[PDB]
């Protein structure tokens, strides 16, 4: 719903299981922990030179 | 992924905030709300409730 | 049902047109047997 | 005009000038075909409106296509039936394992503990019954399993029967095969497997009596009687059947089995008391049928034969206690009042289950006439007022009655 | 939701009406009661 | 327990007590607290309560005050039915405690639990336990096995004290208040249920030999045309 | 001028004695000493025993 | 036109009878209750 | 509307159940049976237990 | 669609046999293909979520519920399409609730 | 009670059964096999004899029902009551006659036994 | 004396279940697959359906003699006019006999 | 914890997540204050108590008037594990695995297909999960267990091809996961040392088997002395022999010796 709405934050529990799955979930080690996908800019398509390689003499 | 942030407290309680298309600043604010509240009671702010 | 009949539980009134339509239908059944027609029920759907 | 829906299935007032509908007497509602229409579906063959197409493909598939077998295949189907001896051995092994793995009931203090249900036992016992031709009562089996000594008796007898059948075969099957062969073209004594079988069936019947199911106890004793060919075993089984029928208020069968056990006296071993028990059952059946002099004569003959066995003595003392009061009240039991008073709770339960109630199950709700239910009017055994048989008339043949006003 | 029953104690019922000095409710208290003597002369 | 220290004998079930098995009661779903008033003319409700113990999700709390009341009213009661019922309840509870299916509240743990300086009896200790586990283990459904006529069934009008100014409606959920301060509010009654598990069969006793206004008319009524061979005066 | 009735107006009929005596009530019975069937005093069976000595 | 249907549908448990069963009756009841309680809190409490 | 419904019925075993007495007969029936000649109390006879000793 | 999974809708409705050829299998798009794995279920074990076989898990739940209801010491019977209005049937059931079998049968035969 | 209208039923009879010429020893605990057959008789009064005029009247009235026209009336009554909506009335194809040769023979044997 | 009776609110208000859009139950891929009624608590050891062919006599016995049912041997409407089946019956036919469609056999 | 799933249940049902519904949440049954319309404050203990205790009894609640199941019986918990092992590994697969293990001693694994290997692994996984879910009831009912079920405790593990841990093997290690993130919520009965508790349960059940055998032999000897005759039943002799063979065989299969 809209952010300026009462129905936006009316889900208080039940969204997340308290137990984490033992296959992909991990803990935050700290600032030096390189998180996959984390980027300062809003990137709706977070690709890099490996997933979407550029074909040019230099990287833009 | 579930666009929500959850906080699990020491008394076994949970508090979830919705973060769908919400700015990272708003996510930070709701995370600070989580770390600030204790999630043990819900009482009104009235004259008969100012003193616990 | 004695207490019910005493305290009037149920419709104090009753049907009035039946004690005559019954004999009318019996006479009609006599006429049908005369005319060699099969006898039918008086009220097939009004029941 | 039109104070509701427009479809014929709606529930409110309609009119012909605005919502004209064709005459639909009775049709299924919006959820499903109710019983009022399934009655027509099964009797008339279609719903009473005639607008519905009879679609019985599913029941056709369930009955006819399933029961259809080509003759060339059914000619060989019977040539591949499982071996009866191996089937009996496997069924006995499975039933014995399932009875042995039954847990022992824990005795609590202050209240009665619920016995564990016989869930994994109904199928092995079913195979055992269908392979041996004898039905076992589940209530009796549960009671035998609850009873610690009866459970041990049953286990020992079943193990003996298993060993005897696995080492020598099935003596009832041998007897039936030899009888059929002799009929196509004598009698041996009761074998060890037959002895173990009748012993375990007697244990089952004793457990069923301890439960309180006298009909099933008598039935188990009856189908166990078919496996004994020895005079001692037959006399014991007849005494048991007499006692079970006495408890079940089957006075006729009790008297018959008692006099059979009594007749088996000359060819029985002198140590057995089955003949004394048969005399006891006969006298008790007589006393329950209210033949006090007959019961006294029977118990006197039984005493003279057996000089005063404890059971006969107690029965004679009871009969004498009744005889010291019957002439003090009526000098005898009236002939038109014999076998009229209920004495046992078995017949009370039977009457509760299959009596005539107020409104239904009486001679005014529905009457049975050759496996067909009839209304109270169409009762061929009664011509009371309100029956259709009072409107027959002379049928244009001859004046049967001298009645002037009716018939 | 609360519910005040329609079957109430009536003045014509044999059970009758109560005396609030004898009743035992949550909103009645007789612990800190005191007795005063009022004189209506003049 | 999750922290494994190693990475970095015979087991026997003791007597179940509340303060030593708080961890067990939190995993348990429903907890029925027994009251001695239930043992009136029958023990069928106690039997139906102990029938739910082998379910693995139900527990039974019997207190020493309850046991003392049971023994007292088994030895001194104008009703032999009640005396027999209380003796049978004693033996049932003893069997359950010996087997380890019901939990016991000894007198030492009763001292440790009850609020300081407060006199307690069966009626007050029932609600003391109820308020304690309703405040500390909120995820456990608490029931009370009491008699329909028991005055302790409604604590906020019979067991409530005076007009105390140091208690409020939220005196049940604050960990610093005494346990019995919750008697003044209806929240204890809201969180605790009083249920009859399985009443004995509703079959009426034989009343043919009591006075019947419809059978009394036939006492002096003439019935000559009702009999043929056995006329009796 | 009638209007729809709420569930509480429907249940008020149960509070009366005319509703309970018609629907919610049991029978006083015993076993017929001759037929061993449940039986109410005052009514009897079609039987030469239960007609002479009607229990 | 907003009537807070989705917000007031959660509190039909606190009502009773036809207001708790049927949605429109319960919504009208809760709307009236909230409006009157707001009025009382504003100018009478 | 020809209405029909479904019916759920569960029978459970209760060893602690004590059924009331339903064999109590009225005084009228008692004295009528006495007048006829039948015993007021049902005749009970001890039946020896089932024994598998002869087999 | 560029890649159409078997359980997705496109110009069609949901049919169980068409959209779920094998209910124990779960299809997904791995490297622009239809890759099918064993469908699983998440269960709490030792404080974490663990993957168990979904088919075995459902079979186990079903068989356990059935065997518990079976070995429960009672007997339930559902008689459908009873020729009576449910209001009157509940009226008559209220008198028989909470009785014994003997008293129930007696009241039914005497009413 | 009568199921149709729930009316209370009453068995009315005469008292001196044994002092009567007719109905001497008749048993009314259960009706006869057919409504035209003689009523049941207790085993004790099997040798009883009835007045000859009443016996002849009953024999005539009973022989009235031994014809095939009565079987036709019976099936036609089945058809009429089935067309009139009365339930539990079988089809005139499924119905069977009340009186047949072998049944009449065994009933005659029983009547000669009861003399 | 008097048995406790209570009027049920389901007999006063019970609407229909929410239907499925595009015949899709939104949690088929999310919830386990257990037999209906098990997890809810609906269980039965024996189900006697009074609409079967073998229960006809029991149904007609439990019914009252006063209530009559007509058109037992005939029918008001002529039952020899050919007309189509119900939608679900036609769907059953189409789902069972699929080889009736033209060119259903695989070639070659 | 009341309505959703109990202590020994197998169904994982998150009470706050309505993943089994077919309709959006319209009405919340357990609500204390109207302010819970737009913020139910769920997750707080005192509110989730009222939210969860107002749920109707499901097939696992066994409501107060309805008769409950003797779930905490060892004589029920052991055949449950055996039926789990049976549903996991079929009969033909079990026979083939026994043949291969007797012929090559875990060396003929190349003969099995990948589907059968995955079936065995999934069966071991589900059996470990069920042992985890039944462990509290097992350790609670170990006192009054009977010899047949005590031996079935090993029979079920052998059928599921799970070698019980003693101080293939699947109960040897814990599920990997950091303690700072595991679900340590109270009220959710979940053991954390399974290789440590299953081992002590196995030791306890071995001691219980020894005690049951000694008690049975002592009772038989006392009965024989009271009868003053050496008349042992053939059924009892055969039963004693077969159980004495089966116990030692199935204990040696796991590695534990009865001493
Ligand atoms: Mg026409
Ligand atoms: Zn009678």
């Amino acid at each position: 719903s809209s952010i300026f709405s009462p129905r936006y934050d009316w889900r208080t529990s039940g969204v997340h299981d308290i137990a984490p799955r033992d296959e992909g979930d991990f803990l935050y080690q700290g600032p030096q922990h390189v998180l996959p996908g984390a980027h300062p800019l809003p990137l709706h398509h977070p690709h890099n030179t490996i997933t979407r390689p550029v074909i040019s003499p230099y990287i833009p | 992924p579930e666009m929500a942030i959850t906080g699990v407290y020491r008394d076994g309680s949970e508090r979830s905030y919705n973060t769908k298309n919400l700015s990272p600043m708003g996510i930070f604010l709701r995370l600070n709300n989580l770390v600030s509240t204790a999630n043990d009671y819900d009482q009104p702010f009235c004259a008969s409730h100012l003193h616990f | 049902s004695q207490f019910l009949k005493r305290t009037f539980v149920g419709g104090m009134g009753y049907n009035v047109k039946r004690p005559y339509r019954i004999e009318i239908r019996m006479e009609h059944d006599k006429k049908r047997r005369m005319r060699r027609r099969n006898i039918g029920c008086r009220r097939m759907m009004k029941s | 005009y039109q104070r509701g829906g427009w479809s014929p299935g709606s529930k409110h007032q309609k009119h012909m000038t605005l919502n004209p509908t064709l005459y639909l007497y009775r049709f299924p509602g919006p959820h499903g075909p109710g019983p009022y229409t399934m009655k027509y579906w099964w009797t008339l063959g279609c719903f009473p409106t005639g607008m519905e197409v009879p679609f019985r493909l599913h029941e056709f598939l369930s009955t006819y296509q399933q029961e259809h077998v080509p003759v060339e295949v059914e000619e060989w189907l019977r040539c591949y039936i499982k071996d009866p001896l191996s089937e009996l051995v496997n069924a006995s092994n499975d039933f014995f394992k399932a009875v042995e793995v039954y847990p022992e009931v824990e005795s609590a203090r202050g209240y009665k503990t619920l016995q564990p249900s016989i869930a994994p036992l109904l199928v092995p016992m079913k195979k055992f019954e269908e392979q041996l031709g004898v039905k076992i009562s589940p209530v009796g089996l549960r009671s035998v399993l609850s009873n610690p000594v009866l459970k041990d008796r049953f286990l020992d007898d079943l193990f003996d029967y298993k060993s005897y059948v696995e080492k020598g075969g099935s003596t009832p099957h041998r007897r039936l095969a030899r009888s059929r062969f002799e009929g196509s073209l004598p009698a041996e004594t009761t074998a060890d497997d037959e002895r173990s079988l009748i012993l375990l069936l007697t244990t089952i019947s004793e457990g069923c009596i301890n439960a309180g199911n006298y009909s099933d106890a008598a039935s188990v004793l009856a189908d166990a009687l078919m496996f004994c060919h020895d005079p001692d075993s037959q006399a014991t089984t007849h005494a048991n059947i007499s006692f079970a029928s006495l408890l079940n208020a089957d006075f006729k069968g009790a008297e018959y089995n008692g006099r059979e056990a009594a007749l088996l006296q000359p060819q029985v071993k002198p140590t057995s008391t089955a003949c004394a028990r048969g005399y006891v059952g006969w006298a008790a059946a007589a006393a329950y049928q209210d033949d006090f002099e007959k019961a006294e004569a029977i118990v006197k003959d039984g005493l003279t034969l057996y000089v005063g066995n404890e059971h006969l003595e107690k029965l004679a003392n009871k009969l004498q206690a009744l005889r010291e009061e019957q002439p003090s009240v009526y000098k005898q039991v009236p002939r038109s009042l014999r076998e009229s008073r209920s004495h046992l709770p078995s017949q009370q339960s039977r009457g509760l289950l299959s009596g005539s109630g107020k409104g239904f199950s009486n001679e005014f709700d529905w009457v049975e006439f050759k496996n067909k239910l009839y209304p109270s009017k169409m009762d061929p055994r009664n011509n009371e007022m309100g029956s259709v048989f009072r409107r027959v008339g002379d049928l244009g043949s001859f004046i049967s009655t001298s009645r002037s006003m009716e018939r | 939701a609360p519910f005040k029953s329609v079957l109430r104690r009536h003045k014509h019922h044999p059970e009758g009406l109560p005396l609030y000095n004898d009743m035992s409710k949550q909103w009645l208290c007789r612990e800190g009661e005191r007795w005063w003597l009022l004189d209506a002369r003049g | 327990n999750a922290l494994n220290p190693l990475t970095s004998p015979k087991l026997k079930r003791p007597l179940m007590t509340m303060l030593s098995q708080l961890e067990y009661l939190n995993s348990i779903d429903s907890v029925f607290i027994l009251h001695s008033s239930l043992m009136a003319t029958s023990t069928d409700q106690l039997v139906s309560a102990v029938r739910r113990l082998p379910s693995g999700k139900d527990s039974l709390i019997v207190t020493m005050s309850c046991l003392r009341a049971l023994s007292v009213k088994s030895l001194t009661s104008p009703s032999m039915k009640e005396r027999i019922a209380c003796a049978r309840a004693l033996e049932i509870v003893s069997y359950e405690l010996e087997k380890g299916r019901a939990v016991l509240l000894p007198f030492s743990e009763e001292i440790l639990l009850h609020d300081a300086g407060a006199y307690c009896d069966e009626d007050l200790m029932l609600w003391t336990v109820a308020a304690f586990l309703a405040r500390e283990l909120p995820l456990v459904k608490v029931h009370t096995l009491m008699h329909s006529n028991c005055t302790a069934r409604t604590p906020y009008r019979f067991l409530k004290g005076g007009h105390n100014l140091l208690v409020s409606s939220r005196s049940l959920y604050d960990k610093g208040a005494p346990l019995l301060s919750s008697l003044h509010s209806k929240e204890l009654r809201l969180v605790t249920h009083n249920v009859r598990l399985r009443t004995p069969v509703r079959d009426r006793k034989c009343t043919l030999q009591y006075y019947n206004p419809i059978r009394a008319r036939f006492v002096y009524r003439r019935d000559k045309p009702l009999f043929d061979k056995y006329h009796v005066t | 001028p009638k209007r729809k009735k709420n569930p509480m107006q429907l249940r008020r009929k149960v509070y009366g004695l005319h509703f309970k005596e018609k629907y919610l009530k049991m029978e006083e019975w015993y076993y017929c000493p001759l037929c061993a069937e449940p039986k109410k005093p005052g009514e009897w069976c079609r039987r030469e025993d239960c007609r002479q000595i009607k229990p | 036109h907003y009537r807070a249907k989705l917000e007031l549908d959660r509190i039909r448990s606190m009502l009773r009878g036809r207001a708790r069963l049927e949605r429109k009756v319960g919504l009208k009841r809760l709307f009236f209750l909230m409006r009157t309680q707001t009025r009382y809190r504003v100018e009478q409490q | 509307t020809k209405k029909s419904s479904h019916l759920v019925l569960t029978l459970a075993e209760d060893p602690e159940m004590v059924l009331p007495d339903r064999t109590c007969l009225p005084y009228s029936s008692l004295m009528s049976m006495k007048r006829a000649g039948l015993s007021a109390q049902p005749t009970v006879i001890d039946v020896p237990a089932i024994t598998a000793d002869g087999i | 669609p560029r890649i159409l999974l078997d359980r997705s809708l496109w110009k069609s409705l949901w049919i169980t046999k068409l959209q779920l050829p094998d209910i124990n299998r779960w299809e997904r798009v791995v490297n622009s293909r239809r890759v099918t794995e064993d469908r699983y279920a998440f269960v709490e074990e030792e404080g974490v979520m663990h993957k168990v076989n979904w088919g075995l898990y459902c079979e186990r739940l079903e068989t356990e519920l059935t065997v518990t209801q079976e070995r429960l010491p009672q007997h339930t019977l559902l008689m459908k399409a009873v020729p009576s209005s449910w209001k009157k049937l509940d009226i008559d059931i209220s008198v028989i609730r909470g009785l014994s079998l003997r008293e129930a049968m007696a009241q039914c035969k005497l009413s | 009670r009568r199921r149709t209208d729930a009316v209370a039923m009453y068995f009315v009879e005469y008292k001196n059964r044994d002092m009567s010429d007719n109905h001497k020893g008749e048993d009314y605990s259960a009706g006869p096999e057919r409504f035209f057959l003689p009523p049941r008789i207790v085993e004790t009064e099997k040798g009883i004899q009835r007045p000859p005029h009443m016996q002849m009247a009953f024999d005539r009235w009973a022989s009235k029902f031994k014809t095939e026209e009565f079987h036709h009336w019976w099936r036609l009554r089945h058809a009429k009551l089935r067309y009139w909506g009365v339930r539990n009335v079988p089809h005139p194809s499924d119905v069977d006659p009340l009186w047949t040769e072998k049944e009449e023979e065994e009933w005659h044997n029983e009547m000669l036994a009861n003399t | 004396m008097y048995a406790r009776f209570r009027t049920r609110s389901k007999f006063y208000f019970r609407p229909a279940r929410p239907a499925l859009a595009y015949n899709v139950d939104p949690n088929v891929m999310r919830r386990p697959k257990v037999k209906r009624g098990l997890l809810k608590g609906t269980y039965s050891d024996e189900t006697v359906d009074l609409r079967d062919r073998e229960r006809l006599e029991l149904l007609e016995s439990m019914r009252h003699p006063r209530e009559r049912d007509f058109y037992q041997d005939h029918t008001y409407h002529n039952q020899w006019l050919r007309r189509d089946l119900e939608k679900h019956q036609k769907q059953q036919l189409a789902a069972r006999y699929k080889y009736f469609a033209p060119d259903f056999e695989i070639s070659p | 914890v009341y309505g959703g799933s109990g202590r020994g249940d197998l169904l994982y049902e998150n009470p706050d997540a309505r993943r089994h519904s077919g309709r959006a949440l319209g009405v919340l049954n357990g609500v204390r204050h109207s302010s819970q319309a737009t913020m139910p404050e769920s997750g707080q203990l005192y509110y989730r108590k009222l939210i969860l205790h107002s749920r109707p009894p499901n097939g696992s609640c066994a409501g107060l008037q309805r008769h409950c199941h003797d779930t905490c019986n060892w004589s029920y918990l052991i055949p449950s594990l055996h039926r789990c092992a049976e549903s996991a590994i079929s009969a033909k697969l079990w026979e083939k695995m026994c043949q291969l293990g007797l012929e090559d001693r875990s060396k003929a694994w190349v003969n099995l297909t990948q589907y059968e290997r995955q079936r065995v692994r999934d069966g071991q996984n589900l059996y470990r999960y069920e042992v985890h879910q039944r462990l509290p009831l097992l350790e609670e009912s170990i006192g009054w267990a009977q010899l047949d079920d005590l031996l079935g405790w090993f029979r079920s593990a052998r059928r599921a091809w799970v070698r019980l841990p003693t101080s293939s093997s699947a109960m040897s290690c814990r599920l990997e996961g950091h303690a700072d993130s595991r679900d340590t919520t109270p009220g959710r009965n979940q053991v954390f040392d399974t290789p440590e508790r299953v081992e002590q349960l196995t030791e306890a059940t071995v001691h219980r088997i020894r005690e049951e055998l000694q008690r049975l032999n002592r009772s038989e000897r006392s009965d024989c002395e009271g009868s003053a005759a050496m008349r042992a039943s053939a059924r009892r002799l055969a039963r004693d022999e077969e159980l004495s063979r089966c116990v030692e065989e199935e204990l040696g299969w796991h590695g534990v010796a009865l001493q």
